[PDB]
């Protein structure tokens, strides 16, 4: 889930009207748009003008040379001076730099004009005014991407000498501590500590639990082993092994160890139908079930396959997958497979409803709901909003924003990054 | 900060 910068270099040829070539420019040796360039940037397209029109100039672009003769090391006014004399007919190389998100489908982007130093300094500010400035601290830390968090943290702990999380866990509290300390973390650290959460003390929250276990891909699932071995000096199958017991037992270690097969390009016909067969023999058609026949398919085979293999199953079982669960077990082993089919069949619904369910009653569940907008906003928030606002015909935005309250719903709403 | 229009 990482972003890119793309550096491409073009050469535009424009043609000099009575309004110019159309854009403003900044910078120099003199002018340092930033602490470290003294390159000359585009800091302005003009409408309707040269530049505009042919369409290939980007605001933010660095223009390398003008008729062949380079901007490097310039005064600003050197570098206008050769805009002014190049003729009517004005050739430029330029400089673009794309940034490119981690993923399309999420809510938090990475920010433009990204300066960690500033950030950490802000923070640092926001923190000891009196009674602490949390607007700020919110304002900074949900419009940034996971990525530039990390880069924040280290600016913060160079120049104080503390660490930023450390800072802030003393700083604030309530549920407002609770989002900004999970967005502090990397994807795989907030899994880690949220698996182990799950499970330290008396009993174990389920929930939490099959929630993470059953919706994280192979990829999510081997960073997490990794990191947990790391934080907490123990693997995370042996904590699985010593809070569950049983066929539950057995569904979340098969699918903690993240070795489901991958998505392929050939479509396995043959497969499919021997799949949905064994589903539909070992459960539906037989008295009992036979239990680890459904953990072995469910768990095994790729998602793609699974979408085809519940669907050849309605061909057999008078019963759909999940109907045909919630007939054949019961307590944590129910939860689990209903869990994990809706990960399969549709991901960005199951988390829809799972936020629905945290907000529709009294009061608020609201580990599940920060644990969702954490964790979602760089991968499918937008599909999950998506599906939220088709099935309940008001948008994420709205339940949240009836649901909390003071900062902590201004960080909530900006994580779900919009109204629909 | 100067921005100059060329
Ligand atoms: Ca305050
Ligand atoms: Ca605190
Ligand atoms: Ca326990
Ligand atoms: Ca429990
Ligand atoms: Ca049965
Ligand atoms: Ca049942
Ligand atoms: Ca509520």
């Amino acid at each position: 889930s990482h972003m890119d910068y793309l550096v491409t270099e073009e050469e535009i040829n424009l043609t000099r009207g009575p309004s110019g070539l159309g854009f403003n420019i900044v910078g120099g040796t003199d002018q340092q748009y930033v602490s470290n360039d003294s390159g000359i940037y585009v800091s302005r397209i003009k409408e309707n003008g040269a530049a505009a029109l042919d369409g290939r100039l980007q605001e933010g672009d660095k223009i390398l040379s003008v008729n062949g003769q380079d901007l490097k090391n310039l005064l600003h006014q050197d570098a206008v001076d050769l805009f002014r004399n190049a003729g009517y007919a004005v050739s430029l190389r330029v400089q673009h730099r794309l940034q490119v998100q981690g993923s399309a489908y999420g809510s938090v982007k990475a920010y433009t004009n990204f300066d960690a130093e500033r950030d950490a300094l802000n923070i640092e500010t926001a923190i000891k005014t009196k009674g602490v400035d949390e607007v700020t601290i919110v304002n900074i830390l949900t419009n940034r991407s996971n990525e530039q968090r990390q880069d924040i943290a280290f600016a913060y702990q160079r120049r104080t000498k503390k660490e930023l999380a450390s800072a802030l866990k003393s700083a604030l509290s309530g549920h407002l501590e609770t989002v900004i300390l999970g967005l502090l973390k990397t994807p795989a650290q907030y899994d880690a500590s949220e698996l182990k959460a799950s499970m330290k003390g008396l009993g174990t929250d389920e929930d939490s639990l099959i929630e993470i276990i059953c919706s994280r891909t192979n990829q999510e699932l081997q960073e997490i082993n990794r990191v947990y071995k790391e934080m907490y000096k123990t693997d995370l199958e042996k904590d699985i092994i010593s809070d569950t017991s049983g066929d539950f037992r057995k569904l979340m270690v098969a699918l903690a160890k993240g070795r489901r097969a991958e998505d392929g390009s050939v479509i396995d016909y043959e497969l499919i139908d021997q799949d949905a067969r064994d589903l539909y023999d070992a459960g539906v058609k037989r008295k009992g079930t036979d239990v680890p026949k459904w953990i072995s398919i469910m768990t095994e085979r790729s998602v793609p396959h699974l979408q085809k293999v519940f669907d050849r199953y309605k061909s057999y079982s008078p019963y759909d997958m999940l109907e045909s669960i919630r007939k054949e077990v019961k307590g944590d082993l129910e939860n689990a497979f209903l869990n994990l089919v809706q990960c399969i069949q549709n991901k960005p619904l199951y988390f829809a409803d799972r936020l629905y369910d945290s907000m529709k009653g009294k009061g608020t569940r609201d580990k599940v709901l920060i644990r969702i907008m954490v964790s979602r906003s760089e991968v499918d928030m937008l599909k999950i909003r998506s599906e939220f606002k088709r099935k309940y015909g008001k948008s994420l935005y709205y339940y949240i924003q009836q649901d909390t309250k003071g900062d902590y719903q201004k960080a909530l709403l900006y994580l779900c990054g919009g109204d629909d | 900060f100067r921005e100059t229009e060329v």
